[PDB]
C-alpha cells in the first residue's frame, strides 16, 4: 500500500517563467 | 517548486531621452539702423540780397 517516493501530483508547469519587457513601438 | 521566484517581466518604457528641450522667445535680426538725418530743402539760392 505505501510507496514513500511513487508517483504523486504529475509534473506540471514547475518552473514557470515570463517574458521580459514586451516592448512597444513608441516611435515615429 | 520555487522555481529561482519564477521570472519577472523587464522595464518597458520611458519613451524619451530626458532633455524636455523648447526654446522661448528667439533673438531677431537687427533692424539695419536708419541712420538720422534731416530733411530740408537743397536748392540753389541761398540769400540773393
Amino acid at each position: 500500500p505505501g510507496a514513500p517516493g511513487s508517483q504523486g501530483a504529475p509534473g506540471l508547469q514547475g518552473a514557470p517563467g515570463a517574458p521580459g519587457s514586451q516592448g512597444a513601438p513608441g516611435l515615429q | 517548486g520555487a522555481p529561482g521566484a519564477p521570472g519577472s517581466q523587464g522595464a518597458p518604457g520611458l519613451q524619451g531621452a530626458p532633455g524636455a528641450p523648447g526654446s522661448q522667445g528667439a533673438p531677431g535680426l537687427q533692424g539695419a539702423p536708419g541712420a538720422p538725418g534731416s530733411q530740408g530743402a537743397p536748392g540753389l539760392q541761398g540769400a540773393p540780397g
